[PDB]
């Protein structure tokens, strides 16, 4: 199947404190494999999966010198939101700033990203079509002229359509055995009374990989939405997701109902009744 | 605009006393990012505790996960303690081997 | 590969 490759990074602003701290983090597909954090010791890139531990001197040099450099360009960037926004230099600000390329299963170009978010709301972002910006307010309209007389568009747009998916390529043979397994979800319902009249019908899914799932609940046959709870996906920690769907439910009633649920892992949907 | 944490307190595992396990405390959909989490052993905060890289999802919410190994026992209580903007005093979710 | 982002000045 196709695979991604994301660097997602937060820049916060610490008025008094000093300077904004900066995190960044990297991804293939559901699996993180690199940090950098400005408030550590080390200052460095650092690896955060065992496939990465491979690559040579040159590798973390170069990745740290780009990382720390884009820690010091958005440390300047949240300074001149202030101004766009006329705001204070009183309060805590935000940047956000996602990256990256996806690629089919023969490891051609699919499709990249580069965008900004300002105080978690959309500021500027790369369209489709790699060759022009969607701005969201006036501020971002201030940057994306700039942007465009750069030519901002047209290098980001090469270094996605060959780097990032050179690299990505690299990743994946690398970490192969991680990267390219799939591993469905393991399922099973649960059954607690909440009173005389009603019961809750939990629905799970354990220990899949990757992490995109849906699991949906009918009754007799029919999708519902009334009276149902689904939390968000979550890591187990091993490298494995969880998650569950309940239903409340008419005491004696349980039957009617079933639980619904599709992973790539799966060659068809899973049911299941209590 | 702030966004309230999301949280769920889980084991790694299905709980069973006496077979060691990790219990996690996963906190997404939240903005700003600054974010305290503790977790408790019968109120007492427990002193290590690992967590993510912060990260951030699609709508750009933030989610980071808090763990540490642990052995459950029929005696023992345990609960998440999240301390956010949003949250007027910090919200304690107690472990529910089931959700 | 991690950006190029000397040019991203707002």
């Amino acid at each position: 199947g196709s695979h991604s490759m994301r660097y997602f990074s937060t820049s916060v602003s610490r008025p008094g404190r000093g300077e904004p701290r900066f995190i960044a983090v990297g991804y293939v597909d559901d699996t993180q494999f690199v940090r950098f954090d400005s408030d550590a010791a080390s200052q460095r890139m650092e690896p955060r999966a065992p496939w990465i531990e491979q690559e040579g001197p040159e590798y973390w040099d170069e990745e740290t010198g780009k990382v720390k450099a884009h820690s010091q360009t958005d440390r300047e960037n949240l300074r001149i939101a202030l101004r766009y926004y006329n705001q204070s230099e009183a309060g805590s600000h935000t940047l956000q700033m996602m990256f990256g390329c996806d690629v089919g299963s023969d490891g051609r170009f699919l499709r990249g990203y580069h965008q900004y978010a300002y105080d978690g709301k959309d500021y500027i972002a790369l369209k489709e079509d790699l060759r022009s910006w969607t701005a969201a307010d006036m501020a971002a309209q201030i940057t994306k002229r700039k942007w465009e007389a750069a030519h901002v568009a047209e290098q980001q747009r090469a270094y996605l359509e060959g780097t990032c998916v050179d690299g990505l390529r690299r990743y994946l043979e690398n970490g192969k055995e991680t990267l390219q397994r799939t591993d469905p979800p393991k399922t099973h319902m649960t059954h607690h009374p909440i009173s005389d009249h009603e019961a809750t019908l939990r629905c799970w899914a354990l220990g899949f990989y990757p992490a995109e799932i849906t699991l949906t609940w009918q009754r007799d046959g029919e999708d519902q939405t009334q009276d149902t709870e689904l939390v968000e996906t979550r890591p187990a920690g091993d490298g494995t997701f969880q998650k569950w769907a309940a239903v409340v439910v008419p005491s004696g009633e349980e039957q009617r109902y079933t639980c619904h649920v599709q992973h790539e892992g799966l060659p068809k949907p899973l049911t299941l009744r209590w | 605009i702030q966004r309230t944490p999301k949280i769920q307190v889980y084991s790694r595992h299905p709980a069973e006393n006496g077979k060691s396990n990790f219990l996690n405390c996963y906190v997404s959909g939240f903005h700003p990012s600054d974010i305290e989490v503790d977790l408790l052993k019968n109120g007492e905060r427990i002193e290590k505790v690992e967590h993510s890289d912060l990260s951030f999802s699609k709508d750009w919410s933030f989610y980071l996960l808090y763990y540490t190994e642990f052995t459950p026992t029929e005696k023992d209580e345990y609960a998440c303690r999240v301390n956010h903007v949003t949250l007027s005093q910090p919200k304690i979710v107690k472990w529910d081997r089931d959700m | 590969r991690y950006p190029l982002t000397f040019g991203w000045c707002f």
